[PDB]
RNA sequence: AAAGGUUUGGUCCUGGCCUUAUAAUUAAUUAGAGGUAAAAUUACACAUGCAAACCUCCAUAGACCGGUGUAAAAUCCCUUAAACAUUUACUUAAAAUUUAAGGAGAGGGUAUCAAGCACAUUAAAAUAGCUUAAGACACCUUGCCUAGCCACACCCCCACGGGACUCAGCAGUGAUAAAUAUUAAGCAAUAAACGAAAGUUUGACUAAGUUAUACCUCUUAGGGUUGGUAAAUUUCGUGCCAGCCACCGCGGUCAUACGAU
RNA sequence: AACAUAAUUAAUUUCUAGACAUCCGUUUAUGAGAGGAGAUAAGUCGUGUAAGCAUACUGGAAAGUGUGCUUGGAAU
């Protein structure tokens, strides 16, 4: 070969731009602010789903909880006003670091993390919280943190193993007789392995994308 | 202790060149089928080989092992063995020096010299 | 093409003619075109009956079972397919929509009663 | 009439007569032969006939040869081990070196069967593709099966335009 | 098995080395018969050349 | 190739051209319907509409599908290594998918392109080497490796920047060309995206529209040819004129060769 | 050019800015001017010193002559 020739205006190119996103990098004040008459995000224009209408104006931020507090709320603890609906059992965080946005002129924006208490079960590892940004936060007094936080737990009445579906069970119990294998004991899958979260359940913040810095 | 990735682990050549330092050029010759004419010819491919001795004669058959590290560009092959010297043959059969087709000391007599 | 990102799944590919739909049962990377490149093939499905009324599954169980255990995904229609086979369970989607075809055919047999039986009151009338 | 001498030694079923399929180790085969002399003959026959089948059927290995370098003639196998083998076909029939080398360095029946068997794996006679991979394009083709509407014309109330014309009646 | 045929390979080195020795054993004698005859002619004519 | 016609006064040899077979595009003449497949002058310029969403806010997707053959001898096959903008299991191992460095072998044309001019090794930093008639270097041309792959995405190889500032997505238009499909319907199927999900979206796709370009099934019959090669001509007109031929040739008054019949 | 702020949750800022302005040279063509080789085909006056090859001189320019070579002439 050896026509191939180097492209410098490619290799420039690509330092620069990465260059210029690490300079002028959006904060949470401007990436998750919001206009309440139409309820669209103004960075980037994006109308918020229908089913969010009513919470946005009906429930607060969970900074917007926090900058009211002292030491922005560190030991508190904080539940979602989704939770209380879906979860009979006590869902809350308990705060441990709080990095608010000093730009945000109201302190309202920021990170935050904790130990998560999902349906009565505890983590043992505090872990950044995710949906910040949510309206969806509520403080939990501290003369109602006590019976907020009593749960017993039930035993559990999920079934643990399974049968197996007919055709595999068939082709189970087949090659035993094939094998010499003779036995009536019925094949049986076990759940304890793969048992499922529910889908609300918190979700990794450290290893979720953040939008772009480009406005619409 | 891994192996190089270079498909010829292990070439036969003769030493066509020993101008570069430490360095000999070896000359391999492999077979490729002719196609149309589905007769073989000869393919003839150039090895840079590390002579760390200067052992090393034009017109010598050596053995090339191929080394783990590319040396240099071109340097990717070490000198294993010389497998004749070039005037300087020794039968590998019966042991004994010889000059072309012909004994230059009888397998007969033994001269532990 | 160059694909980046992405998993293998186990899907329909459609073959055949105009109104002569035919189906290659495939293990191919999720990019890649539905009638495309593919990885294996992994079975057939003809949705027309044949002679004698029967719709022809060919399933490579052995193989099935080799790329699901390393993480091949399952199309909707493919995870109905093996429901009806029994190497399944069958789909949640697939019993509620026979309970709601067992809840449309009530509405329609009730109708038909009351239109008789409003036929009946026209045989009253005479 | 093709040209040089044995013109036979140029066709693809002579070139496939070759048994002599070397193990995974061997990675040269140098062939020390004399062009005059009479206890070289079977050396001088086994490079004229037998050399280009053994390339044949083992293309990754380097054969080179040299000429009246030595009193008598040898074949010198290198393997990938590092091990060399020496043989003397001196006194020997091509036949006879073909045999020999065969036993010591050649795979067996056994394992060549089963590589082919391996190979094919994955074509499966059921599988509908292309007709270079596959015996069957489309499963029309199969007896029973609806046929290709292309051959044979469907039946109206399968056709999706006939489906059309009722949904617009209703 | 490898190590069986290259050691086969080897006593068949050895048996065709055996024969090799004694074939060229027995050239050593007849051509030393003919040398002496030779060098006998050579002394004749060299007699008589002189 | 199972061959054939055609150099001569004649025979033989040598040797080119042409005929007979098969297929695609365009054109002349002609033509019913039905089923299927395919749709194609142009990397020239584009009016208008549509082609990417989803969703309790965060994210995910719009990196795909679809299009064109721009550039480049560009590649194939194979080895090693490491990853992924991934998946699924474990909190560590199986995949799919890529990337980088390579090399057994194979890989377009011109040699009136015959020299290239740093293209090498060593690793005290010296040595003077490296490729090349076994085709280097230079130039020219072309998508190939075909279940598909590769390159391109208005132009400046690239795209910070700049410019002459975007349909090479579907349909459609201007210009150009021997070359001429609907400014159409539906997300019901399959595929993709999103969501935990009922579901939503998609000019992917599906079912249609258009066109003797092909195949199949049928029903009307039209088109060409008629000296030899090579299947098949009656009368009349013309008179080296008008015309004809793929090759050999024909036509100057009995033309099976031109025109009508 | 790449520091420093901070530090009894921990983070912030930095993670640069200059310079390509454009070559030398390189290929394709418009092509004054002047020939060369063809096509249409009747003219033009000429044309026995064996022929040809190489070369030289002279011929308004087929040829003639010198020198060597060849028989692809003739020669009892
Ligand atoms: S090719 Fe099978 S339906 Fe047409
Ligand atoms: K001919
Ligand atoms: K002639
Ligand atoms: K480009
Ligand atoms: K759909
Ligand atoms: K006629
Ligand atoms: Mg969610
Ligand atoms: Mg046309
Ligand atoms: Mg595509
Ligand atoms: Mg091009
Ligand atoms: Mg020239
Ligand atoms: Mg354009
Ligand atoms: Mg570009
Ligand atoms: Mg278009
Ligand atoms: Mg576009
Ligand atoms: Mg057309
Ligand atoms: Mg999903
Ligand atoms: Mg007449
Ligand atoms: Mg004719
Ligand atoms: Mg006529
Ligand atoms: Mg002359």
């Amino acid at each position: 070969r050896k026509k191939v020739r180097p492209r410098l205006i490619a290799e420039l190119a690509r330092r620069v731009r990465a260059l210029r996103e690490q300079r002028n990098q959006p904060r949470d004040s401007q990436l998750y602010a919001l206009d309440y008459e139409t309820l669209t995000r103004p960075h980037s224009g994006r109308r918020l789903p229908v089913r969010a209408w009513a919470d946005v104006r009906r429930e607060s931020r969970l900074l917007q909880l926090l900058a009211r507090l002292p030491l922005f709320g560190l030991g508190r603890l904080v539940t979602r006003k989704s939770w209380l609906w879906q979860h009979d059992e006590p869902c809350y965080w308990r705060l441990t670091r709080v990095r608010p946005d000093y730009t945000a002129q109201n302190l309202d924006h920021g990170r935050a993390w904790g130990i998560l208490t999902f349906k009565g079960k505890s983590e043992d590892t505090a872990r950044e919280i995710e949906q910040v940004m949510y309206h969806d936060w509520r403080l939990v007094p501290k003369h109602e943190e006590e019976a907020f936080t009593a749960f017993t737990a039930k035993p559990e009445d999920r079934l643990n193993s399974v049968p197996y579906p007919p055709l595999l069970r068939a082709m189970i119990l087949a090659e035993r007789q094939k094998n010499g294998d003779t036995s009536v004991q019925e094949p049986l899958l076990n759940l304890e392995r793969t048992r499922m979260r529910p889908w609300d359940y918190p979700a990794k913040q450290e290893t979720k994308g953040r939008a772009k810095g480009t406005p619409v | 202790i891994v192996r190089s990735s270079v498909h010829a682990k292990w070439v036969v050549g003769k030493v066509i060149g020993t101008a570069m330092i430490k360095t000999a050029k070896v000359r391999a010759t492999r077979l490729v089928l002719d196609p149309y004419l589905l007769k073989y010819f000869n393919k003839r491919k150039t090895y840079f080989a590390h002579d760390a001795l200067q052992q090393c004669s034009v017109g010598d058959i050596v053995l090339l092992r191929a080394l783990p590290v590319p040396r240099s560009k071109h340097v990717k092959h070490e000198l294993a063995e010389i497998i004749f010297k070039v005037g300087r043959v020794i039968d590998p059969v019966t042991g004994k020096p010889c000059a072309g087709t012909a004994y230059l000391e009888s397998p007969l007599s033994e001269p532990r010299e | 093409k160059a694909y980046h990102g992405g998993h293998l799944t186990i899907r329909l590919a459609l073959g055949g003619c105009t109104n002569r739909p035919f189906y290659r049962i495939v293990a191919a990377h999720n990019k890649c075109p539905r009638d495309g490149r593919f990885v294996e093939q992994l079975g057939s499905y003809d949705p027309l009956p044949n002679s004698h009324g029967e719709k022809l599954v060919a399933l490579n169980l052995d193989r099935i079972r080799h790329w699901i255990g390393c993480g091949a995904h399952l199309s909707k229609p493919m995870e109905k397919l093996l429901g009806l086979s029994g190497f399944f369970p069958l789909h949640p989607m697939m019993i509620t929509n026979a309970e709601r075809l067992r809840r449309r055919r009530a509405r329609e047999v009730l109708l038909a009663s009351q239109k008789a039986e409003s036929e009946a009151k026209e045989t009253e009338a005479s | 009439p093709m040209k040089g001498r044995f013109p036979i030694r140029r066709t693809l079923q002579y070139l496939g007569r070759g048994d002599v399929v070397f193990k995974e180790s061997v990675k040269i085969m140098t062939v020390n032969y004399n062009t005059y002399g009479e206890l070289g003959e079977g050396a001088r026959k086994f490079v004229f006939f037998n050399i280009p089948q053994i390339q044949y059927k083992n293309p990754w290995v380097q054969i080179m040869m040299f000429k009246n370098m030595t009193p008598s003639p040898f074949l010198r196998f290198y393997l990938d081990s590092g091990e060399q083998v020496l043989v003397d076909v001196e006194t020997k029939s091509n036949k006879e070196i073909m045999e020999h080398i065969k036993k010591i360095l050649g795979k067996k029946e056994e394992t060549l069967r089963e590589e082919e068997l391996e190979k094919q794996q994955r074509f499966h006679p059921g599988n509908f593709g292309p007709r270079k991979y596959c015996l069957r394009e489309c499963m029309c083709e199969v007896e029973g099966q609806v046929p290709c509407p292309g051959l044979v014309p469907l039946p109206k109330e399968m056709t999706g335009k006939y489906k059309a014309a009722l949904k617009a009646s209703t | 098995e490898h190590r069986e045929l290259m050691a086969w390979n080897r006593d068949e080195n050895r048996r065709m080395q055996e024969l090799r020795i004694a074939r060229l054993q027995l050239e050593a004698q007849a051509q030393e018969v003919q040398k002496a005859e030779a060098q006998a002619q050579r002394a004749q004519e060299e007699q008589a050349w002189v």
